[PDB]
């Protein structure tokens, strides 16, 4: 599935 | 930034046999950026009902697409594929050889 | 017998024409099975494989929510990197993201991937130990600090070896007759006479799966690899692939060339001749 | 530093509601998950329900599916567990734990004894 | 799942092995806990092999097939407790704890 976690550059 | 020009391959899903329905694919690959304009041509006329796959990319971050249309080949017809891109001054008209 | 699950995210900013175009694509092996286009009217994650359409509406509600969140993250990253690189606000820039995992024949985790790219060039990648980052330039060193202070490689760890490896075996089980098949190539050789003294032999390999194939135009043993077009494996359009390899054999010299085909769907390499 | 304190459970009749709360303190609440685990008296550890503070993803034990609900007030550093329609089989000691990016409950509470009578 | 043995009696010095037969878990979601009487559990081995910070090096976790094993290399008079293996399913969104294995004293 697609990953939830992400912080951004 | 760095723009790389597409590589067009015009072919058929099945071996071309005059009178039996196959699909005309126009696989453009290895281009960047993702803004491309691909047209499948029959006797120098744009083909309306053309599907394209979803924009993905290779290991080197360059994109590729597949524009397929269903066609029944014969000796008379001439097929091709017209591709325009930011790296191309003029559209690239890749004709379809039955022998590739 | 190794299998892989990949996710490709492409966000292209279009200043003066709306929101950055976002396309997400998922692939069990070389088989696209999900999709998300931000310009489509559905505004949902769509199935592109016949074995994935059985997942309940809770799967598609979650997938849409998690892909419309990466859509916004890439939308603020495009304006973030545009300031890192000190670029104008009226240019189109691309952020490609590719992550995923690789499991073995027994369904055990081998390795996980997470690579970003800004404008075709590498931007930042997740090291093979899955706890370090490789910043490719001087504007990804700023991202690296963020993703180290925020422990991004640690939160992402539980996804790349526990959520990809688990749903990937769920996919290899549902699509067992589709993803766990090996179609051997339909190989044949075509002689095209280009001159009275020059010819060309093409060695086709049609309808094979997976795309990993190898055509080798040897000559009396010593493989040539030169004077040999070897076009990229191209999609046939129906889940199979195509590829040919030509050689420019002089006329009257054809019946000494052999074409060798190696495919994991083949019992042993072939030696097609004319 | 990371401390979990659970409180709010005790004597309750069957077919009633309790609200167990778990006041987390020592970490950013939205970075980790909060799990409710119960140890039936004498029996073994049973996982009851879970919350992902970010994205609000709940999950239940399928033996408490329609009867237990987790809420999590992120701007209180607290995770709640409303337990409606309590049976005599829901009596246990309830721990709140923390999923710490390692797919394991590294930090635990002390326990809230819920006795259904 | 099934955790074996249900209870083993071992003496101070022995190498004890608790096995947990998860048949559908990803090694990553296989952790090993230790609960002493009337106290909260205590994580020992996460990701089925990785020691947790501060846990003594005698504890180790392995995997021989679809069979995850906890080992205490040389038992000490602090390891007599009940050991639980968990296994999380990301498809079903459930954590399942093993039935538990109690380690006790010999004659
Ligand atoms: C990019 C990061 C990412 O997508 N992931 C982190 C979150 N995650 C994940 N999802 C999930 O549903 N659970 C889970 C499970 C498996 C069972 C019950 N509840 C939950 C949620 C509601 C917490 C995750 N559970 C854990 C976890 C396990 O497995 C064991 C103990 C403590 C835990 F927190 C976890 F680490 C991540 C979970 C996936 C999508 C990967």
């Amino acid at each position: 599935v697609v990953g939830a976690c992400g912080v951004g550059k | 930034s760095i723009q790389r020009t597409p590589k067009i391959q015009v072919y058929s899903r099945h071996p071309a046999e005059n009178g039996k329905s196959n699909f005309l694919n126009c696989y453009v690959s290895g281009f960047h950026p993702s803004d491309i304009e691909v047209d499948l041509l029959k006797n120098g006329e744009r083909i309306e009902k053309v599907e394209h796959s979803d924009l993905s990319f290779s290991k080197d971050w360059s994109f590729y697409l597949l524009y397929y249309t269903e066609f029944t080949p014969t000796e008379k017809d001439e097929y091709a594929c017209r591709v325009n891109h930011v790296t191309l001054s003029q559209p690239k008209i890749v004709k379809w050889d039955r022998d590739m | 017998g190794s299998h892989s699950m990949r996710y490709f995210f492409t966000s292209v900013s279009r200043p003066g024409r709306g929101e950055p175009r976002f396309i997400a694509v998922g692939y069990v092996d070389d088989t696209q099975f999900v999709r998300f286009d931000s310009d489509a009217a559905s505004q949902r994650m769509e199935p592109r494989a016949p074995w994935i359409e059985q997942e309940g509406p809770e799967y598609w509600d979650q997938e849409t929510r998690n892909v419309k969140a990466q859509s916004q993250t890439d939308r603020v990253d495009l304006g973030t990197l545009r300031g890192y690189y000190n670029q104008s606000e009226a240019g189109s820039h691309t952020i490609q993201i590719m992550y995923g995992c690789d499991v073995g024949s027994d369904g055990r985790f081998l390795r996980g991937y997470r690579q970003d790219a800004y404008d075709g060039k590498d931007y930042i990648a997740l090291n093979e130990d899955l706890r370090s980052w490789t910043a490719a330039d001087m504007a990804a060193q700023i991202t690296k600090r963020k993703w180290e202070a925020a422990h991004e490689a640690e939160q992402l760890r539980a996804y790349l070896d526990g959520t990809c490896v688990e749903w990937l075996r769920r996919y290899l089980e549902n699509g067992k007759e589709t993803l766990q098949r090996t179609d051997p190539p339909k190989t044949h050789m075509t002689h095209h006479p280009i001159s009275d003294h020059e010819a060309t032999l093409r060695c086709w390999a049609l309808g094979f799966y997976p795309a990993e194939i190898t055509l080798t135009w040897q000559r009396d043993g010593e493989d040539q690899t030169q004077d040999t077009e070897l076009v990229e494996t191209r999609p046939a359009g129906d889940g199979t692939f195509q590829k040919w390899a030509a050689v420019v054999v002089p006329s009257g010299e054809e019946q000494r060339y052999t074409c060798h085909v190696q495919h994991e769907g083949l019992p042993k390499p072939l030696t097609l001749r004319w | 530093e990371v401390q979990l304190v659970e409180s709010g459970g005790g004597l309750v009749q069957p077919g009633g509601s309790l609200r167990l709360s778990c006041a987390a303190s020592g970490f950013t609440f939205s970075d980790y998950s909060i799990h409710w685990v119960r140890q039936a008296p004498g029996k073994g550890l049973e996982w009851v329900a879970s919350i992902s503070s970010s994205s609000g993803s709940t999950s239940y034990a399928d033996s408490v599916k329609g009867r237990f609900t987790i809420s999590a007030d992120t701007s209180k550093n607290t995770a709640y567990l409303q337990m409606n329609s309590l049976r005599a089989e829901d009596t246990a000691v309830y721990y709140c734990a923390r999923g710490g990016w390692i797919a394991a409950m590294d930090y635990w509470g002390q326990g809230t004894l819920v006795t259904v009578f | 799942m099934t955790q074996s043995p249900s209870s083993l009696s071992a003496s101070v010095g022995d190498r004890v092995t608790i096995t947990c037969r998860a048949s559908q878990s990803v090694s990553s979601a296989v952790a090993w806990y230790q609960q002493k009487p009337g106290k909260a559990p205590k994580l020992l081995i996460y990701s089925a092999s990785s020691l947790y910070s501060g846990v003594p090096s005698r504890f180790s976790g392995s995997r021989s097939g679809t069979d995850f094993t906890l080992t205490i290399s040389s038992l000490q008079p602090e390891d007599f407790a009940t050991y639980y293996c968990q296994q999380a399913s990301y498809v079903r969104k459930t954590i399942t704890f093993g039935q538990g294995t109690k380690v006790e004293i010999k004659r």
